[PDB]
């Protein structure tokens, strides 16, 4: 269901991170698929070229945390009005305080370490269940 | 506003907003006198807890650019374990 | 602009914000609702340096930059007829990295 739309309409959109991570720009295929795109530098804007109709996401380069595009999860390119480019604000969510502590054990702890930290059992899961693009498109399907 | 008192195991006492401290559903329901003893938690974990209470409510749904929520590595593990208990 | 503070005497902190405008003594007037301590037994401090209540907060050093929610500004505290010498209680010491965190 979400994939994106083979419109041919052009759409220039501005990516323009506004987080402190290197951020990669997934884009959606026709098929549903999502395809790694070049990495943008915390502080980094670039002008690029697509289509309207087309699903896109955002997330860290390294870890693949989730980030936001105009507040939300998806950016879709619309029709561009006056030749002005279609902002795309990537920023960081506000990460609950578990997620950010797991963020930032995982990059301190090697994954096959995880089961030797003095924590519940239940936290070896949680630091084993990486963010990942394809569950979350899964959730976003069935929302 | 009304303000919760918030005390860590080493008898450090944090006073903040009940709407910033109702963040944590654990916090919720342990309030539901106006303090809450934490015979876990220690300062330097406890402290930083109410500065994300405070991060969270200043910066959810907010159009501003977002900072990153800091967390020193030496507090990493046990902030987290206090986070997994209090739900937030 | 708002700043993010932390009010410490002993071993108390309030967390509180206040803006950058906003004067010192509004600031003790936020201090009394909660400790219910009256602005002239108030002496608030910025590092070593006492307040002037006529001051304005990002005058005496508040600002954005200092005073954010995620890492906040703190403010020193002294209660009184004499008034207490400013003490703070640092927060506990946090353990070793465990090895695999190194
Ligand atoms: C510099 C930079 N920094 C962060 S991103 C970024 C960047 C960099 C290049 C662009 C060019 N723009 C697109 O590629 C827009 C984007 C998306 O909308 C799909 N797409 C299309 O162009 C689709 N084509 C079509 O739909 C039609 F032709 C109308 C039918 C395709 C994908 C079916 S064919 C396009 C060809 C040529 C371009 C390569 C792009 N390679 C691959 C990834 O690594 C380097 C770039 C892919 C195959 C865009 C952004």
């Amino acid at each position: 269901v979400l994939r994106s739309v083979n419109s041919r309409e052009p759409s220039q959109v501005i990516f323009c991170n506004r987080s402190p991570r290197v951020v990669l720009p997934v884009w959606l295929n026709f098929d549903g698929e999502p395809q790694p795109y070049p990495t943008l530098p915390p502080g980094t804007g670039r002008r690029i070229h697509s289509y309207r109709g087309h699903l896109w996401l955002f997330r860290d380069a390294g870890t693949h945390d989730g980030l936001l595009v105009n507040q939300t999860e998806l950016f879709v390119p619309s029709l561009n009005v006056d030749g002005q480019p279609i902002f795309a604000n990537i920023t960081l969510p506000v990460y609950t305080l578990k997620e950010r502590c797991l963020q930032v054990v995982r990059s301190l702890v090697k994954p096959e370490n995880y089961r030797r930290l003095d924590i519940v059992r239940s936290l070896y899961e949680d630091l084993e269940d990486h963010p990942n693009v394809q569950k979350d498109l899964e959730r976003l399907t069935q929302e | 506003m009304m303000y919760v008192k918030l005390i860590s195991s080493d008898g450090h006492e944090f006073i903040v907003k009940r709407e910033h401290a109702l963040t944590s559903g654990t916090i919720k329901a342990m309030l539901s006198t106006n303090e809450v003893n934490f015979r876990e938690i220690p300062s330097h974990v406890l402290s930083k807890v109410c500065m994300y209470f405070t991060y969270k409510v200043r910066y959810t749904n907010s159009s501003t650019e977002i900072p990153e929520f800091p967390i020193a590595p030496e507090i990493a593990l046990e902030l987290l374990m206090a986070a997994n208990f209090l739900d937030c | 602009m708002d700043v993010f503070l932390m009010i410490r005497r002993h071993k108390t902190t309030i967390f509180t914000d206040a803006k950058e405008s906003s004067t010192v003594f509004e600031l003790k007037r936020i201090v009394e609702g909660i400790l219910k301590r009256p602005p002239d037994e108030q002496r608030l401090y910025k590092d070593d340096q006492l307040l002037d209540d006529g001051k304005t907060l990002g005058e005496c050093g508040f600002t954005s930059q200092t005073a954010r929610p995620q890492a906040p500004a703190t403010v020193g505290l002294a209660f009184r007829d004499t008034f207490e010498a400013l003490c703070i209680e640092p927060f506990s010491s946090p353990p070793e990295l465990p090895d695999v965190m190194k």
